[PDB]
């Protein structure tokens, strides 16, 4: 069910793997608003390239 | 800025599609199916040995 | 009788206790604290005592009862305030005056001293008699006019002595039967094992809906009345409008609120507004607590009422669907009682099947739900009633995924799924419409074709639009609001009125504190109808923008549509609608140019 | 001629009628001086009130025998129950008279009729079919349905279940094809049809009124109660029996079947409920828990349950099975849909996703198997070109999905021009082919044309899995 | 003799069973169903019962044979199928005529009305006699022409008689051994306890292909005869197909086939389809069936039969090594074995290890695979057999970590591991070809060099190209073919050819269902030639994007390559492989110019 | 170990006492005391397994006043491969140091596949220095040590994100790390790499990093061997 990561199921791993998750959500929520704001300037410049 | 929007899009979109979509599975796999057998096995050593 | 023998926290087994049936609640010690037999072995019984044990000593005396825990049914549970094992928590504070429920304390579960009026039925001496025929009707109060009492569903016989017409207390030996020579006599009341379902002649199938009085619950999401239901119990999401609206609105007959080991502050507060929610129709002044009982449990109540505070519950709704009254329990988070499982099983050492629930949590659920269901009563004459199960879960953490939560979503057939996100943004009665499915949608259209022929195909539309309108907000995110087609922009501009006018419903102010079925089912006419217009004439005309200017007193109109007082009369308001529709008509007729 | 008379049952048995109860807890009674106790023995507990439970005794030890009862023990008492060992197993009374009668969980009349006039009292839980007798179930079965003949063909004796989650519409595809399954060639041994329908035997355990009511229902509506008999066993019946309601369907089948020789589906719909009733029962007697709770004999149980299917040498009936089943979570690894995939022919997997798309049915066809159509297919039966279009069609819905995750990570732009292809396939697939009307009939013939004008999408250079010859015959216009 | 005392599923206590050894055959009820002692608590012997223990009852008379679990050994043992108790089924139908097995038949494992001809061997009268020495050959059928009928092990002496050339059936004496002033007399048939080995002289390094016609199996993953061989994989995954294939497909002079725990439709197509197949060992076209043993004990079965099912198998391959016939005991699925075992040891409650097995599994599992092995025959003439043990491991929910799986690792060492990801897109035999390996190769040097020199060379290629292709998709499915070099894309084209037309194989169709290892060891030459082409006209300037299209057909050409009829030839296939090189090099050496 | 104690404690001799397959053991031990019906430990293993593997293990080391020493290399086939499993859990506390032979370098075919980083030797810090083997053996190790750490590190940030976000060091401890792998973990089966020569591979792979960066390295070392080539 699902992509597996194939690893070796023990508590310290489900921490491990919990702070991973963790970190990998807040660096998509950091890079999509990231990307948001270099897509606004990219905006501007389309509309200043196209005037 | 065209190219590195698209790298931050394209990442942020592998991310939420593949990272985070594999990760999650990967703590539900060793938490709620192997954590929980061990522990349910050793609720059974446990039940034998009282019986 | 027996004596007791071993005492380990909560179990005590008793000893020459021969005649103890399985599950007969045995009453404990010399306070006399109710346990039930779960275990018996030989001529010792192992006694699950509900109180705390703190004193039992071996040998006090444990004396049967020969009923497994049983419900006690009759008049006067009408308005009173139950604990889960159906304690009367008002006579307990009054005769006991300690703010505490004592040990042991056994105050009858329904009024003893209150002497009702009671009218026979058309049952005279010597007719012969079922189980389940209304022998008499008792006037409990105003707003249960005629609680008709019934015979037991488990006696049958000739009846041998009939009282007549006067004023009974519950101990008054109404009605005499004979079976077999063996006389029988019975009182007001009559009290049932709660863990199997008060039988029926035959059970329908729900196709009448509960109209809830909530816009987005009857318009998009209906459930019918004998039908089941879901709710995210979680704080904040707005549990208290719908709990509110299915006792203060909605078509039910009576209500049983059952809240099983909820926090003793959420207890307070449902047990201090309860009383003063009142009803307009059936009278004007006459509050709701005079047609629903409470069954109340903080979750320090003894973890076996907390596990059969659902089942009284249903047993006393059902109690009320044999009279024809189609009661509709509202079963206040139903992960707590699926803990008290938990905890029972465990204490028990019965085997953790499923992250710590026990085995037969899966098949207790669907059994309680499946007590359900219109019902043609037992016995003549034959009413029909309905029993809807509305029961909130709340997991552990908002998970979501516990077994409990799953099992209720795979059984209750409407989810109307609560969001916190929505109540955040003050959008009550915070529905998230991407989840909140309902398969009671299909069975309805016998309802609907009835007497409301448009509205299938209107909702379909009205949901197709929101769900096109909520894919679409993800393209606008994408790209700039430009991008969009112009019947794009139609889309997003109809769903975010509808949004705003039509799902989020006030339900304080007089206008909208109860959408009638009628009123809700023009609204929708008046909006997909304005969808509709606005989508047809920029196909085949001007630009989207330059008919919304010229056409936003039309939307205004359609947004304050939803001021319409229901009190003005179905029929001036239905006439209001067609007015509308027709101004609107002639108004993008005019626009159109 | 009269061979059969040699049964002569007229010999009575006196019953002894313990009312030496012990001891009770959870399901189990146990008795304390039954003499000579037999193991799998059925007994009729009679409980104080005059409710008669029936019990079957599970294990014995000397003179003690623990029944463990099947309507609950709640009410069952020590000094007043009294016991009557019937002496011999559980066993259905079986006639073909059964065909029309809408029976309780535990083969009591509730059709408002008499009880069965039974022809023999067949045992339930049979001894297996000797796999030396079995025939190979290779005659195909035209389901109608397009996503299950054409890909995943089911094979009249097959034991191919319906995976899918509560919410889905198993329900209705089993409906729909009952109501449409026929060989794809029929033999004609009645040329008007009389003896050419299958017989069906449903046997709904621990499922909602609603659902029983609406088997009842689609069954009526295609005149299916002539030749049906359900075994209805609800959500408020006893969860204890819901284990010899599969035992006594398959059962009946098999009379129906091997000593009648009708061809007989049987329907056993919400099998996880069973699966949760055989982990109810195991935890009441604290037997070693397999995967997730479920006792260490659920693989054996469940096989004893479904290998009671399938074709036999000597006889021209045939068992085939649907036995519909809920994954708890959609989840295929679970010891539910695991175990019952370890020993079915082969399920047909009905997917969450694809519903909330709003196809209908939503037969997922990629994890779906059929064991049955690897002879079921090819040139007698069917057209020549079934496998290898079922083989390309599998392979093109997997790179079709591949695509689409791969567009979902890195846009659409970077997909090659096969992926592009392969995504249009795909969307055409889940829209077109999968996709068919609850009512709607495709024989096999005109789904592989379907198939076949779908597939020509792609230049006939990229089909590889299709062998040249049939490509050179069939990729081109006709 | 003793008395039953308890019946809880098929485990039995029997009372009254003094004299009772662990691991005895004992008959149990009046219809003496089959059993072994496993444990004495006194008197009381648990024995499990390996037939339907419904109808047991205390009291019912239990015999003790005095004689661990015996198979009959010798003619007549070939052709037919077996019930795990070593009971033929044929006989079984033609004497119960009933399509159900009975319970308690009895039926004597071969044929005793058979008169099968025998031509005595090189021993006489007087010759010293040891045991495992063949002292005649019988004509058991056209395929086997020469079951050499060898003296038991743990029995010598100096012969007496000797029974002249004829014909007999397996009652008759046939020679009369005389050891000390006992004079034991043989016949043609001979009892072996399954659960010790048969004994061998010495049991050498197995270092011969066990060409399995398969193509990934042949070329990546190579297995020995004598080698010990698992296939893991989760449902519907191609485990009982790749046995099937290796049954009827490989080289190995017999067969035995044990499906412990499959469904019975799986072992009637093989009585179905085997008889209608043919070979080419012997020099003539001759049914595969002639070679083959069917020790078949379905699902269904009595569960505790599946061990000795299991352990018949493997004691009949060991005798059919024990006369040079180079036998591969095919186990469908070693995870019902284990099945089997925890249900019993569950039942006894006792020792639950890793999820509920029984702690002695690792211990059983490695004396059954280690019970094979290509191994010297015992005695003389001198004859070296073989028993490659292949077996399905069939793990719970397709973890590789169900300890079945992990218990048959470490033991075996071939790991076939399957995938279901790569069996749902119908990509046969769907083996994992990132965590199958095999300890095998490194001993098939020998071979390879005697007879494909470069075969072991081109197989680090393809796997050092697979794992190339591996990374760079997990780098692909997250940045894109964009960042890919020219030389990273040419390998992942190579590795979609080489993933869609090598490792796969139909397994039915009548071109790659018997890959022989010619063919397999030209397409590996084929497929990385053309990588080696593609790489070098990389390297030389051409971009690969241009190439793909104008060398297109080359490219067609190699993954057609698969469709090569087997049955053509050595000398055609090689030829038209010839030619595929010759095209190859040519239409590279022109594109690149 | 009882033929080895007699071997190396009475009669002075030299001893290396190898106990093969012990997860084998572990399981034998299983067996016997879940036949006991014992109060099983952490997965159905005896409780006692601690003690009666260290009875097992710790007969092992040198004796003052004899000239013997019992050096023991017990392989265990950890199943399942995960080092918490209790026979590899417990042999750790008992054993100073384990050699991890690792499953995915074995995979790409790197010949001995053993592990840096989980391997370890709770004496080899007594070990080496001046005096016995080359003198900067301890700095040595330690800097190969946490540069395959770093150099894993830095693979799995490439992996999860672009190789943009790794700094040149990231991008020299991937180079480093493939190097190592390559050329300093691989090695014949009947190689015999002295420690010396060892180490001098070990320094013609730290030199890929500048002076500057190999920072556990002492400064005297450093300039004592890191530019003589
Ligand atoms: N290499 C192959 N060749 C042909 N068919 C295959 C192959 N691998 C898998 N299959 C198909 O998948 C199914 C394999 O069944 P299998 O998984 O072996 O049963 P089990 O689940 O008992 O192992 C069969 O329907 C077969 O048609």
């Amino acid at each position: 069910s699902g992509n597996r990561e194939q690893v070796f199921p023990t508590r310290m791993t489900l921490g491990l793997m919990k702070t991973k998750l963790k970190g990998a959500n807040q660096g998509y929520s950091l890079l999509k608003r990231k990307s948001e704001a270099l897509t606004k300037r990219f905006r501007d410049i389309t509309k200043r390239i196209d005037d | 800025a065209f190219i590195i929007l698209d790298e931050v899009i394209k990442v942020t979109n592998r991310r939420v599609n593949a990272i985070e979509h594999v990760i999650i599975p990967r703590t539900e796999n060793t938490i709620a199916y192997i954590n929980s057998e061990l522990d349910e096995l050793d609720r059974e050593e446990f039940y034998r040995l009282k019986k | 009788y027996g004596a007791i023998y071993s005492v380990s926290g909560p179990v005590v087994i008793a000893e020459n206790m021969i005649g103890c049936a399985m599950y007969e609640l045995v009453k404990v010690g010399h306070d006399n604290l109710v346990g039930e037999v779960i275990r018996i072995d030989g001529d010792k019984a192992t006694i699950q005592v509900y109180e705390e044990t703190a004193g039992l000593t071996v040998g006090d005396p444990v004396l049967r009862t020969g009923k497994p825990l049983s419900v006690e049914l009759g008049p006067g549970l009408m308005e009173t305030i139950y604990d889960g094992i159906q304690r009367p928590l008002k006579a307990i504070k009054e005769e006991s005056q300690s703010i505490y429920i004592p040990r042991g304390i056994d105050t009858p579960a329904l009024d003893r001293t209150i002497k009702w009026q009671f009218t026979p039925g058309k049952f005279q001496v010597g007719d012969h008699i079922s189980g389940g025929d209304i022998y008499g009707s008792v006037f409990e109060n105003s707003l249960i006019s005629s609680h008709k009492i019934l015979l037991p569903p488990r006696s049958r016989g000739t009846i041998t002595w009939i009282a007549p017409a006067g004023e009974y207390t519950l101990d008054e030996k109404i009605l005499e039967v004979e079976f077999d020579g063996k006389k029988s006599d019975f009182t007001l009341y009559h009290t049932w094992p709660v863990r199997v379902p008060r039988p029926v002649t035959e059970k329908l199938s729900a196709d009448y809906p509960l109209l809830t009085g909530q816009r987005v619950l009857d318009a998009l999401f209906p459930c019918v009345q004998g039908g089941t239901t879901c709710i995210p119990g979680a704080f904040g999401c707005g549990k208290t409008v719908i709990s509110q609206s299915l006792s203060k609105y909605s078509n039910s007959d009576a209500i049983i609120y059952v809240g099983c080991g909820e926090r003793g502050n959420e207890m307070a507060e449902v047990l201090m507004e309860f009383p003063e929610l009142y009803t307009e129709m059936s009278g004007t002044k006459e509050p709701i607590m005079k047609r629903t009982t409470l069954v109340a449990n903080t979750s320090n109540m003894p973890v076996a009422a907390r596990e059969a505070s659902i089942y009284t519950g249903i047993t006393l709704a059902e109690y009320f669907r044999d009279q024809g009254k189609n009661v509709s329990m509202i079963a206040d988070s139903s992960s707590r009682w699926a803990e008290a499982l938990r905890e029972i099983s465990g204490r028990l050492g019965e085997m953790p099947a499923d992250q710590g629930f026990p085995a037969y949590l899966g098949a207790k659920l669907a059994s309680f739900y499946e007590r359900a269901g219109k019902a043609v009563a037992l016995g003549s004459p034959d009413r029909t009633g309905s029993v809807s199960i509305v029961a909130a879960v709340s997991p552990a953490g908002g998970d979501f995924s516990d077994p409990v939560t799953t099992a209720t979503l795979g059984i209750t057939q409407v989810f109307w799924g609560l969001d916190k996100k929505l109540a955040q943004r003050k959008h009550f009665p915070s529905i998230n419409t991407s989840v909140s499915y309902s398969k009671y949608t299909n069975v309805l259209n016998k309802f609907y074709d009835s007497n409301y022929p448009e509205f299938p195909v209107l909702r379909d539309r009205m949901k197709e639009i929101l769900s096109n309108a909520e894919e679409l907000e993800q393209v606008v995110q994408l790209v700039g609001k430009s991008a969009l087609s112009d019947s794009d922009k139609i889309t997003l501009d109809v769903a975010t009125l509808i949004k705003e006018d039509f799902l989020q419903q006030n339900g304080y102010s007089t206008y909208d504190a109860f959408c009638p079925i009628w009123k809700t089912f023009d609204m929708m006419r008046a909006f997909i109808s304005y969808h509709d217009e606005a989508q047809k004439a920029v196909a085949n005309g001007a630009n989207w923008s330059k008919l919304a200017d010229s056409t936003g007193d039309v939307k205004h109109a359609v947004s304050s549509s939803k001021f319409f007082e229901p009190s003005r009369g179905e029929k001036e308001v239905h006439g209001e609608f067609e007015k509308l529709l027709s101004t609107m008509q002639e108004r993008f007729a005019e626009s159109t140019d | 001629i009269n061979k059969k008379a040699v049964e002569q049952g007229f010999n009575v048995k006196p019953r002894l009628n313990y009312n030496t109860v012990s001891g009770v807890n959870g399901p189990l009674v146990i008795l304390e001086k039954v003499k000579f106790p037999r193991y799998n023995e059925i007994v009729n507990l009679t409980l104080p009130d005059g409710t008669v439970r029936q019990g079957q005794v599970l294990e014995i030890r000397g003179d003690r025998a623990i029944v463990q009862v099947f309507e609950g023990t709640s009410g069952i008492d020590v000094k007043k129950t009294t016991v009557e060992f019937t002496g011999e197993s559980l066993r259905i009374p079986v006639s073909e008279d059964m065909l029309g009668r809408i029976f309780d969980g535990s083969g009591r009349p509730i059709d408002n009729g008499p009880k069965v006039f039974a022809e023999d009292y067949l045992d339930i839980n049979g001894s297996p079919i000797n796999p030396y007798a079995r025939i190979y179930p290779e005659e195909m079965i035209s389901t109608g349905v397009s996503a299950i003949d054409t890909m995943n063909s089911i094979a009249r004796g097959q034991k191919i279940p319906i995976f899918s989650a509560s919410g889905l519409p198993h329900n209705e595809i089993a409906a729909q094809i009952c109501r449409q399954a026929g060989l794809v060639r029929p033999t004609k041994d009645v040329h008007d049809g009389h003896e050419e329908n299958f017989s069906i035997v449903f046997a709904a355990m621990g499922v909602n009124l609603e659902t029983a009511r609406f088997f009842k229902q689609d069954f009526e509506e295609n005149g299916s109660l002539e030749r049906t008999s359900l075994f209805l066993n609800l959500a408020n019946d006893p969860t204890i029996e819901r284990i010899i309601t599969p035992r006594l369907a398959l059962t009946t089948a098999e009379y129906l079947a091997y000593q009648t020789e009708r061809h007989v589906l049987t329907i056993l719909t919400d099998m996880s409920s069973y699966a949760d009733a055989l982990r109810e029962v195991s935890a009441a007697r604290e037997e070693v828990p397999g995967r997730r709770g479920y006792p260490g004999y659920m693989y054996t149980d469940l096989s004893t349950i479904y290998e009671r299917a399938g074709r036999v040498e000597g006889r021209n009936g045939s068992i085939t099975q649907i036995p519909i089943l809920t994954m708890p979570n959609d989840d295929i690894t679970h010891p539910i849909p695991d175990l019952t995939g370890y020993i079915t022919e082969g399920q047909i997997f009905v997917d969450r996703q694809l519903h909330n798309k709003g196809i209908y049915p939503p037969i997922n066809v990629l994890p779906s198997l059929s064991r049955l159509m690897k002879s079921a297919i090819g040139e007698g039966m069917t057209r020549k070109d079934h496998g290898d279009v079922s083989n390309q069609l599998y392979a093109k819905y997997a790179i079709g999905k591949d695509a689409a995750a791969m567009k979902a990570v890195v846009g659409e732009e970077a997909l090659s021009i096969e992926d592009k292809l392969s995504l249009e396939f795909l969307e055409k697939f889940e829209k077109t082919f999968i996709t068919q009307g609850a009512y709607e009939d495709r024989t096999v013939f005109e789904s592989l044309d379907q198939a076949w004008s779908l597939l020509r999408i792609y230049p006939k250079e990229m089909l590889n899995r299709i062998s040249p010859k049939i490509l050179d015959e069939f990729y081109d216009r006709a």
